[PDB]
């Protein structure tokens, strides 16, 4: 296996019908990060659902694995999955119209794949609640212009007094939007590194992912090494072939100009016009929609 | 009773409820003082998705309580913009947007000023008081641009 096999045109998953949602995710849960690999791997009980097993099977054998060998898979692959997806939840557009993200994973997570929480949080002494994502949600005139995703994940917590009742090895945080027309800031400095120790009541998390939108439409940034400059993005309809019997193309583009400007401040990024914002990093300050952190694995110390 | 309903924009909506009813009658409730459809709403209670089928009693909620709600992003969709060179750009849009905002997307995404631009769908030349939905322009279609 390799880099070079993931980097290109015609590369990651193959986007068809309002798809982006489910092939962003996926890319960005399943293309280089591992922290999500026993859910595909862990076998067939009693509280199963009847879709179980071929669900696992498809996601493991017809996605992944083919995206992490060749570097591509076909549409006909996820709209199997958006079928199945459309049987467990029926009327709700699975087949035919972009959804959240959420919606997808929660179907996925929690119907489907009896899959352990993610996040067990505690409001102040209460009793835990059980999550796959955290919303931040505060106010913001005080605050800064251009937070950094820590500062949002602290703000978010202390407003409502929450806590990590045990650190979590996946987290994903959605940052604060309110439909197509309304970001809370204009930028966001996605931070590389989590420090979660003050938010236990008793270290480290990575960022290996972000996902972005800026009003229809889901793309990807995925970190796949500790170095700098190890950023891709992805786009599943960077491009189509035919007309209304055709058919689109997605690619996996470098985007090492990232690294260069998470290397700057926030109040750097904020004095910078974001026209002058080269290559796609404009795309990940402006439109991230969630963070995506691990464990850390990529990194030293 | 009495709730709050707290959005990121900053408004505090205040709604009257009982106890026993679903997170789904309150969601109609916000669409009736806020317009915004229940499908996109997100009841959230101290860090807690609140589902439909749930009732308001069981997340612990009484009067002069306060929950949040944002909002999900859906609908829309991506069209195809080719020249007749080939090159090729891409555009989030939705239905009933007008082709004059689609002409500002372009803008916005590649610089080219709107009224330099003439937008092509099905061998027709595209009005721009019109939206993509009169001209039955769907997901993933294709539109051509030739530059004046």
């Amino acid at each position: 296996m390799g880099l070079e096999v993931m980097v290109g045109k015609k590369k990651g998953i193959q986007g068809h019908y309002n798809s982006s949602y489910l092939d962003s995710t996926l890319f960005c849960l399943f293309s280089f990060s591992s922290v999500l690999d026993t859910v595909l791997l862990r076998p067939r009980s009693k509280t199963d659902v009847e879709y179980y097993k071929e669900t696992q099977e498809l996601l493991r054998t017809e996605i992944v694995n083919p995206l992490r060998i060749h570097g591509y898979v076909c549409a006909t692959k996820i709209m199997k999955l958006r079928r199945i997806l459309e049987k467990v939840e029926a009327a709700s557009g699975f087949t035919s119209e972009e959804k959240d993200p959420e919606e997808f994973l929660n179907i996925l997570f929690h119907h489907i794949l009896r899959v352990d929480p993610l996040l067990r949080l505690r409001s102040a002494g209460q009793k835990v609640q059980d999550c796959y994502f955290y919303q931040i949600f505060m106010d913001k005139k005080d605050k800064v212009m251009v937070p950094t995703s820590q500062q949002l994940l602290e703000w978010s917590f202390i407003n409502s007094d929450l806590k990590f009742a045990e650190a979590p090895s996946c987290l994903i945080i959605q940052m604060p939007r309110f439909g197509k027309d309304f970001k809370m800031f204009n930028k966001i400095f996605p931070s590389l590194e989590l420090d979660i120790t003050d938010l236990l009541d008793d270290q480290q998390m990575e960022l290996f992912a972000v996902l972005c939108i800026e009003t229809s439409h889901y793309v990807a940034f995925v970190k796949y090494g500790s170095a700098d400059s190890a950023w891709l993005f992805f786009d599943s309809m960077a491009d189509r072939d035919g007309g209304q019997n055709g058919f689109n193309i997605p690619q996996v583009s470098r985007c090492p100009e990232v690294g260069e400007y998470l290397k700057m401040t926030p109040e750097e990024l904020h004095a910078l016009d974001p026209k002058n914002i080269q290559g796609y990093a404009r795309r990940l300050l402006c439109d991230a929609y969630m963070c995506m952190y691990q464990s850390p694995t990529m990194s030293l110390y | 009773m009495q709730i709050f309903v707290k959005t990121l924009t900053g408004k505090t909506i205040t709604l009257e409820v009982e106890p026993s009813d679903t997170i789904e009658n309150v969601k109609a409730k916000i669409q009736d003082k806020e317009g915004i459809p229940p499908d996109q709403q997100r009841l959230i209670f101290a860090g807690k998705q609140l589902e439909d089928g749930r009732t308001l009693s069981d997340y612990n909620i009484q009067k002069e309580s306060t929950l949040h709600l944002v909002l999900r992003l859906r609908g829309g969709m991506q069209i195809f913009v080719k020249t007749l060179t080939g090159k090729t750009i891409t555009l989030e849009v939705e239905p009933s947007d007008t082709i004059e905002n689609v002409k500002a997307k372009i803008q916005d995404k590649e610089g080219i000023p709107p009224d330099q631009q003439r937008l092509i769908f099905a061998g027709k030349q595209l009005e721009d008081g019109r939206t993509l939905s009169d001209y039955n322009i769907q997901k993933e279609s294709t539109l051509h641009l030739v530059l004046r």
